[PDB]
DNA sequence: GCTAATAAACTAAAAACTATTATTATG
DNA sequence: TAATAATAGTTTTTAGTTTATTGGG
């Protein structure tokens, strides 16, 4: 476990963000409003266990524990909730902004030293393990402190102090018709050449709703692989791919909505009196005879070896059947917590097996009273992309070897060939349908629709967002690109009267 | 008195839903603990009825799984334990009441937490 | 056993298929039945569950009165299966 | 023309993961 | 007289159920 992420949003309460040169486009205030809605929805989906806050500056009024004028905290650092979303949406729109200007001031002066003070205080209020302190400002003018030289000086001094205290300030470009004018007052003041008449730096991804749990880094188990019996090496086991499942529901009352707990009891029938686990006897009836046993023998019959890995040998990667797959593989990394120096030997063995193209087959015991399976550890060399970031971790791929009784028998199938011209037809059809696949191209539409419905009902929308399913083939485009080829190959193989459907 | 005014403030101090309320409550409870831990002959008897009201006070008021109540309740329990450790049987009139509270304390949301 | 279905390509090509689970994880087909410690009977030892309120002296919520909800960020919304 | 499993979703349940906190040690 | 050391508190699978649902005859 490590620290968490803290996010601060600070919008200027002025006239610039409530107006635009083209009213057909979104006002900076309102577009920032949809921006924060989108980021809060994404945070709810992904990392709702962190802290988010809303605060404005330049407003005519003020409200903050620091009691700085024109400084008004709208939301304290807190986990996002639908109440926050609606509290923000009521100010959304070209009428919500008018409301905001009605019962909330805007346009007065401010001090960046003051806002830095209040945000530092708010961050200091958090007593939890933090790792990221990101502050996002929302204004399109570098001048307002350039107007007062002393104000700019103290603002940049406090900004430097804050950035030295681990606070990370990032700049949100806002649509200034005269230009955002970076490098004039900002890059020397922000923690990090077009003057940015526009606003879109990465606001496209900020507005982009993301549906992902994104579980933080964790160790499934730090098993300790024994070579023969005593030369034993600590290793870490992870699952870089792991099935994402719907969170379980919450039993609650249909008249108060509060979650009602459930208690479960094993008891008698003739008397109905509550009974004990000692009163429970495991039974299994085979044929006509019932065998009586207890649980402890049941797990002891599953207990053969200690939790760990027992090497079976070495085998070239060619000696494994491609269709021989049982369960999704795991990733194995060297670990130096229990056994120190194992990283050197891990590097040596990785180099040697990569040179010898032989994977390591081992007897695997996950935990106590667990079956030891057969696992093949393929070398997995580190790969870096263009920006030299790790796209393939260095280590080992731990795949599972199904047993003889883990494979099922099929009715025998004969071999029937095809003419090479039909093969050419297939190749042409494939080329007309070819593309490049990437692992980040297809999602689970069922889960996405479930989400969209969940947020829609949480937001009490009259209608939910429809999930875009990429697993639906575009039949019209495929038919357009194929045309003759389909029925040409049909006539090549299928008799004209004998359609594939009887 | 100091015990009485602190009891009244804590009976108020939980009016708002915030962890700060629990912080101030447990601070006042710690001061009450260090105060009434050493009475002479008399302040203990006042603390008896004060504990009555404040005991049943939180029993019916806090009544929430919020941790801000949880630390205060556990400190209250620790103080009551160290009190009854050397307090005499004069607390017996409250005890069965406390009994009628204590299990009701535990079997309630305290069971959930 | 086969899987009688039809592969499809676009809206103008389809072929009937018969899929087979060549590799399949195995499980025990006989569960561990629970019986009495004295009569060794499951009949004498049957089961129930209780949905009682977390407060109010564990007042019993009626079996169907419970409705599932779901965690939503910092909030929980009631949400039935229907 | 007479009924027939089945994986999904549902539980319990069991372990690993940080995260602390009496406890002598000494006086 | 005051320091250390197992130690319980949130996630995450995963074995055993439980649902009706297609597939037939």
């Amino acid at each position: 476990y490590s620290g968490r992420d803290s996010l601060i949003f600070l919008v200027d309460a002025s006239k610039a963000m409530f107006e635009s040169q083209s009213e057909d486009e979104l006002t900076p205030f309102d577009m920032s409003i949809q921006c924060i809605q989108s980021v809060y929805i994404s945070k709810i989906i992904s990392s709702d266990r962190d802290l988010l806050a809303v605060v404005f500056y330049g407003t005519e009024k003020d409200k903050n524990s620091v009691n700085f004028k024109n400084i008004y905290v709208l939301q304290e650092l807190d986990n996002p909730g639908a109440k926050r979303i609606l509290e923000l949406d009521q100010f959304k729109g070209q009428q919500g902004q008018k409301r905001f200007q009605d019962m909330m001031g805007h346009g007065s002066d401010y001090s960046l030293s003051e806002v830095l003070w209040v945000c530092a205080n708010l961050f200091s209020d958090v007593q939890f393990k933090m790792s990221h302190k990101r502050i996002m400002l929302f204004t399109n003018e570098d001048n307002p402190h350039g107007n007062d030289s002393a104000k700019a000086s103290r603002a940049r001094t406090k900004a430097g102090d804050l950035r030295d205290t681990g606070i990370f300030l990032d700049l949100m470009h806002l649509k200034k018709p005269g230009g955002f004018d970076i490098s004039l007052f900002y890059r020397d003041i922000i923690s990090i050449l077009r003057v940015h008449f526009e606003e879109s730096s990465k606001l496209e991804d900020l507005l982009r709703k993301v549906r992902a749990k994104e579980t933080r880094k964790r160790a499934l188990s730090r098993l300790k692989l024994k070579l023969n019996k005593d030369i034993v090496i600590s290793v870490g086991i992870y699952n870089l791919v792991q099935k994402a499942l719907k969170p379980p529901p919450i039993k609650l009352y249909r008249e108060t909505n509060e979650p009602v707990k459930t208690k479960t009891r094993t008891f008698n029938t003739s008397t109905g009196g509550l009974l004990l686990p000692s009163d429970t006897k495991r039974s299994q009836i085979y044929g006509s005879r019932q065998i009586i046993l207890e649980k402890e023998e049941t797990e002891e019959l599953k207990r053969f070896d200690d939790p760990g890995l027992m090497l079976m040998g070495f085998k070239p990667l060619v000696l494994l059947k491609k269709h021989h797959y049982l369960r999704p593989s795991l990733f194995v990394y060297p670990e130096e917590s229990l056994v120190i120096g194992s990283s050197t030997l891990f590097s040596a063995l990785l180099i040697k097996c990569l040179e010898k193209e032989v994977a390591a087959l081992c007897r695997y015991t996950p935990r106590r009273n667990i079956p030891p399976y057969f696992v093949a550890l393929v070398p997995q060399e580190e790969e870096l992309d263009d920006q030299k970031i790790q796209v393939t971790p260095p280590g080992f791929q731990l795949v599972f070897l199904p047993f003889a009784d883990d494979k099922r028998k099929m009715p025998f199938t004969e071999k029937i060939m095809a003419t090479p011209e039909q093969v050419g037809k297939m190749k042409a059809i494939v080329e007309k349908l070819r593309f490049t696949y990437r692992s980040d191209s297809f999602e689970n539409p069922v889960l996405q629709q479930h989400f969209r419905n969940l947020e829609a009902l949480a937001l009490d929308l009259m209608e939910p967002e429809q999930a875009v399913d990429l697993t639906l083939p575009k039949v019209e485009a495929m038919n357009k690109r194929l045309g003759s080829l389909v029925d040409e190959f049909k006539e090549l193989v299928y008799p004209p009267d004998y359609n594939p459907e009887g | 008195c100091s015990l009485l005014r602190l009891q009244e403030t804590l009976s108020a101090a939980d009016r708002c839903g915030a962890a700060l309320a629990g912080h101030q409550l447990i601070r006042g409870l710690g001061q009450e603990c260090v105060l009434s831990s050493s009475p002479a002959v008399l302040a203990l008897q006042t603390s008896l009825v004060f504990s009555r009201d404040f005991g049943l006070l939180v029993f019916v008021r806090k009544s929430l799984n919020s941790i801000e109540f949880r630390e205060c309740r556990e400190e209250i329990l620790k103080f009551l334990c160290i009190f009854l450790e050397k307090m005499g049987q004069k607390i017996a009139p409250y005890s069965v009441e406390i009994k009628n509270t204590c299990t009701s304390v535990y079997t309630k949301d305290r069971a959930a937490k | 056993i086969h899987w009688p279905c039809r592969l499809t390509i676009g809206s103008n090509l389809s072929i009937r298929i018969a899929a087979y689970k060549s590799i399949l994880q195995e499980r025990v087909k006989k569960t561990w039945t629970v019986v009495d410690a004295k009569t060794l009977k499951k009949e004498d030892i049957q089961k129930e569950t209780v949905y009682c309120l977390n407060d109010d002296d564990e007042t019993e919520v009626l079996k169907e009165d419970i409705i599932q909800g779901f965690r939503y960020g910092s909030d929980i919304v009631p949400f039935s299966k229907v």
